[PDB]
C-alpha cells in the first residue's frame, strides 16, 4: 500500500488578453 | 471606443462575469475593461466524475476501483471534493 495521487485539474485561471477590432 | 470589456467572443458590462470554455474546461471570466483584459476561473460543474487514462473507464465522485500498473497493481480510488481528482495508490495483493 503506497500511496500517490496524481491528482486531475486542480482549479484554472487564465488570462485571455486581446485588443478592440478597429483602426483600419 | 465604448467603455465595456468585450470577450473574445461577447461583449459584456464592466467587472461583469460570465461563463466560457477554454479548450475544455468551463472557466467563468471577470473582465476590467481595458488592457486589463479578463481572468477566467474554473466553474463549479454539477456532475463530478473521476475518469481513469488507464483503462479508458470513467467513475462518479466517491467511487473505487481495481486497476494493475508498472508490473504492480494500484487501487485507484476516484475523489472529487467540490472538484474532481483522482487519488492513486498502490495495493499488491
Amino acid at each position: 500500500s503506497t500511496t500517490e495521487v496524481e491528482d486531475s485539474k486542480p482549479k484554472l485561471s487564465i488570462h485571455f488578453d486581446n485588443e478592440w477590432p478597429k483602426e483600419d | 471606443s465604448k467603455p465595456g470589456c468585450y470577450d473574445n467572443g461577447k461583449h459584456y458590462q464592466i467587472n461583469q462575469q460570465w461563463e466560457r470554455t477554454y479548450l475544455g474546461n468551463a472557466l467563468v471570466c471577470t473582465c476590467y475593461g481595458g488592457s486589463r483584459g479578463f481572468n477566467c476561473e474554473s466553474k463549479p460543474e454539477a456532475e463530478e466524475t473521476c475518469f481513469d487514462k488507464y483503462t479508458g473507464n470513467t467513475y462518479r465522485v466517491g467511487d473505487t476501483y481495481e486497476r494493475p500498473k508498472d508490473s504492480m497493481i494500484w487501487d485507484c480510488t476516484c475523489i472529487g471534493a467540490g472538484r474532481g481528482r483522482i487519488s492513486c495508490t498502490i495495493a499488491n495483493r
